[PDB]
């Protein structure tokens, strides 16, 4: 046992597994101990995948970069090549065109939608629903709750409701549940009433249909979906508003991804923003506000979406450092500083000639070591239990000025208050949000299903699994907001004349500098993305990525200092510690993404 | 009634599972409530831990012989197995374990099929494709980063039908979807033929929707349906929009050179 970050850590409770993680992208196994009554006391978190993107690129060429590090993560698709791109061009000194710069905002706001609420619906909700409470509904009552939920989506009749009830009561009666086999159906974990679970569970069926039209707008700009095209110095999808149909962009083009981005709106502002917030509500009243961990104190992101292009004094998502939960004073986070940005590796299957340092990313280190600590319970091939004492992931250890960080929408909206508060007038969007959110969850939403009020202040809100997941849903609804101006700017540009969407300057190799480095950052749909190239000779010389779920994911530092994943899980009680209903809960708030984590 | 897939997940970047669910025509969720019983799948599954690997158990033993295994990504023979770890175990004892009493198996994507962008040089993990682990079993490949959507839910849609695999060629695609090169019936064949090209990014050629063969188009040596079927229910492909094909339902295409370093010998095609 030990202390840290203000955590009581204590291995001594009953051990509990699970491996494999679900409802997750890649490979991830947990441990926890729970105390004499089923209190979570110490958790451990497993990357349990490692593929080595960032040594298969040594040598190539810094232009095909972005194609590799894609396939880093098809959720995440297109982050990772925004990330190149950015850090090619960050190293060559390659400024990009006006249209160019609104087109990648536009399909990096676009993941972010498809990315949050498919994760909250098909990898998310089941955590928080029922499916089997839902066959128990009234369609009636049902109705009634979605017209209280959300007044103006159309989809809210009786009959609807008993239609999507009854293919859900064959399939169940047919003895082949899929999905829903081996459940925790009926646990006490679970709160919602029926006609709740009935209208999450027609939306998760409603989003599943619907997801694959938003994603239509990467498939314009960037030929398909997953993976779209990305390049350095620019887009491909050359303009001709006018032989317009031979272009990649006309202006039929820019009208269909209009019509898309105005049905994502109607989404995030009638269906997703709404359920998260009846769900939150629900789960508060409850009195389920576990899982805050490291939002708590500590938060970063490098800031993003400057309306003002190269101006991150403009970025609409403003970034930085919060510590020891001081929302009074955002540190500025500067990804070129050595001091800043480093990974250790002490408890990672890697090794560094003197582990106990962290290396900044232009100076990263990648070689492999799967080595199992001594009190390993099993074998090398064949775990039981696994040895946090000693390395026990293949993900890093990434640190800010050696502080333990948790990144994501949580960490952005808390940094866009705290800016807010401090005067900056780009985060006035993400401020009302938050305060229409808390009003929702404390005061209307309650009066409306006949439940007390309550008084949280967003202090208290936010830093808890409930505000995790209702953060994801704001910035949905806010890139959706964000990416419907970037269009109208986009097409006004194209009118005025300017129809630039390359520059090619620099694209011959023989134009480079010998040696060069570069950064590229992106607040991906799961926190702060950075990208660090050092260019030599024409090739790659080295090529680190640090991403979202590598912070959050970490396992312990050289310190002991425990990442963002393992603090969330600390201190929460489980109705039945052999099953992960909790623990699930709280792990998919941070929407981890293995792959990207260990790449 | 409903045929069980186990779907499995090696190695990959889960852009394969992705581009299932953006299926049309039929639709993935139709495909899951309507067409085969998707009993394990780490993506989309009710289920965790103990409780999952439980699953996979049942459904063998109660349709032995008559379950598809569906395999995203693939294993890696260094670092013991364990760069890719299930239940505290290598990923390739539960391939070899679930493929023993499967109808079929399907390698979804060129990760599965060929090795992927883990297998290029210099193969850190030995990622390895399924036809190499698994060799006494019968195997279609669908390979591209990832395949279009259509094709895949195309697959099953068919295999479901027959209760057969589709036609294959040599290299084990299936015909229907795999025999015409993109190149074949690319849009800016014209342009190819009257040898118009784009040669710099936004160039007025690159503007008039020219050929990207000097771009570095792989069209001419690549097998897919992306001129035809198109991506995301037929709204573009990279050619259309503006980016050469790099080649990507290609075994090995990410050790085949630059992507922007043009094919040689324009006679040939
Ligand atoms: S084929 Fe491509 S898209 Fe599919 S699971 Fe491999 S890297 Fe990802
Ligand atoms: S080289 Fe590429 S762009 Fe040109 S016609 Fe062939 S497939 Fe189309
Ligand atoms: S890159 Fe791949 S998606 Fe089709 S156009 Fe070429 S085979
Ligand atoms: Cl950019
Ligand atoms: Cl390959
Ligand atoms: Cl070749
Ligand atoms: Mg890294």
């Amino acid at each position: 046992a030990y202390a840290t970050q203000g955590f009581n850590l204590d291995d001594r409770g009953r051990r509990i597994v699970v491996d494999p993680v679900t409802r997750i992208e890649g490979h991830m196994r947990c441990e926890v101990n729970v105390d004499a009554n089923n209190v979570i006391r110490n958790a451990v978190s497993t990357g349990t995948m490692w593929r080595g993107l960032e040594v298969i690129l040594k040598g190539r060429d810094p232009r095909d970069a972005w194609a590799f590090v894609e396939r880093i993560c098809g959720v995440c698709t297109g982050c990772h090549a925004l990330a190149s791109v950015r850090a090619v061009e960050n190293a060559l000194d390659i400024r990009i065109p006006k249209n160019a710069h609104l087109i990648r905002e536009i399909m990096a706001k676009t993941l972010q939608v498809h990315d949050h609420a498919v994760h909250f619906y098909h990898l998310h909700a089941l955590d928080w629903v029922d499916v089997m409470s839902a066959l128990k509904a009234d369609p009636k009552r049902t109705s009634e709750l979605q017209q209280l939920v959300s007044p103006a989506h159309p989809l809210s009749s009786a009959g609807y409701f008993r239609d999507i009830q009854n293919r859900l009561k064959r399939f169940v009666e047919s003895g082949q549940l899929g999905p829903f086999m081996n459940g925790y159906w009926g646990s006490k974990a679970y709160v919602l009433p029926p006609e709740a679970n009935l209208m999450a569970v027609t939306h998760y069926l409603e989003a599943l249909d619907l997801q694959k039209e938003w994603v239509k707008i990467h498939t314009i700009f960037g030929g398909k979906n997953p993976h779209p095209n990305y390049l350095v110095g620019g887009v491909p999808c050359a303009i001709n508003l006018d032989g317009a149909a031979s272009a990649p962009v006309n202006m039929e083009r820019l009208s269909f991804v209009k019509a898309r981005i105005d049905e994502i709106i109607e989404f995030n502002k009638n269906v997703y923003v709404p359920d998260v917030l009846a769900i939150g509500t629900l789960y508060k009243q409850a009195g389920w506000l576990y899982g805050g961990g490291l939002a708590a104190t500590n938060v970063l992101d490098y800031g993003e979406y400057p309306n003002v292009a190269y101006n991150k004094s403009t970025d609409q998502l403003p970034g930085g450092a919060i510590l020891n939960g001081n929302w009074d004073e955002v540190f500025p986070v500067d990804p070129r500083d050595s001091q800043q940005v480093q990974e250790f590796v002490s408890h990672s299957w890697y090794k560094y000639a003197d582990e106990s340092v962290g290396l900044h990313p232009w100076d990263g280190v990648t070689e492999p070591n799967y080595v199992l600590g001594a009190n390993t319970k099993g074998t090398r091939t064949r775990i039981e239990q696994i040895d946090e004492s000693a390395k026990y992931s293949w993900i890093k250890s990434p640190r800010w000025r050696g502080h333990a960080m948790e990144v994501g929408p949580l960490s952005r909206y808390i940094l866009a208050y705290a800016h807010a508060r401090s005067g900056n007038k780009y985060a006035e969007r993400p401020k009302e949000q938050l305060e229409y959110s808390a009003q929702m969850i404390n005061s209307a939403i309650p009066k409306a299903l006949g439940l007390p009020e309550t008084q949280y202040t967003l202090k208290q809100l936010l830093p808890s699994t409930i505000g995790r997941t209702l953060a994801r849903a704001l910035e949905s609804q806010y890139c959706g907001e964000m990416m419907h101006s970037d269009w109208h700017d986009l097409v006004a540009n194209i009118r005025a004349g300017d129809t630039a969407t390359a520059n090619v300057d620099k694209w011959d190799p023989a134009t480079w500098p010998l040696q060069a480095k570069g950064v590229g950052t992106v607040a991906a749909p799961r926190g702060a993305l950075g990208h660090w190239i050092r260019i030599k000779d024409g090739r790659i010389e080295n090529y680190q990525c640090v991403v979202p779920t590598t912070w959050n994911g970490s396992p312990r530092d050289y310190k002991g200092q425990i990442g963002a994943f393992e603090a969330s899980l600390m201190n929460t009680p489980m109705v039945n510690p052999e099953q992960p209903v909790e623990i699930l809960r709280t792990l998919h708030s941070f929407d981890p993404c293995l792959a990207c984590s260990t790449h | 009634p409903r045929t069980p897939v186990l779907w499995l997940h090696g190695l990959e970047c889960t852009g394969c599972s992705e581009s299932f669910i953006r299926s049309a025509h039929p639709l993935a969720k139709d495909v899951v409530l309507s067409m085969i019983s998707l009993d394990y799948d780490d993506t989309l599954m009710a289920a965790a831990g103990h409780q999952a690997e439980a699953i996979l158990e049942e459904i063998m033993t109660k349709y032995k012989g008559n379950y598809i295994l569906a395999v995203e990504g693939n294993p890696p023979l260094n670092q013991d197995g364990m760069s890719c770890i299930i239940g505290g175990r290598p990923f390739i004892e539960q391939l070899k374990y679930v493929a023993k009493d499967a109808k079929a198996i399907i390698s979804w994507g060129s990760c599965a099929s060929w090795g992927g962008v883990q297998a290029a040089k210099p193969n850190p993990t030995q990622a390895t494709p399924v036809h190499k682990v698994i060799t006494d079993k019968p195997i279609i490949k669908v390979p591209g980063c990832p395949p279009i959507a259509e094709v895949m839910t195309g697959v099953i849609t068919y295999m479901l039908t027959f209760d057969r695999i589709p036609e294959l060629d040599r290299q084990g695609r299936p015909k229907m979807f795999y025999s015409q090169r993109i190149h074949d019936k690319c849009y800016r064949r014209p342009h190819f033929d009257a040898g118009q090209f784009v040669e710099e990014w936004d160039d007025e050629s690159a503007r008039k929707g020219f050929c990207l063969y000097k771009m570095g188009c792989k069209g001419p040596t690549t097998y897919n349906a992306c001129s035809t079927t198109r991506w995301n229910e037929g709204t573009s492909f990279p050619i259309q929009s503006g980016h050469g094909c790099i080649g990507c339902s290609e075994d090995g295409f990410w050790d085949k050179g630059s992507f922007y370093d043009r094919l040689t010998g324009i006679s040939q095609f």
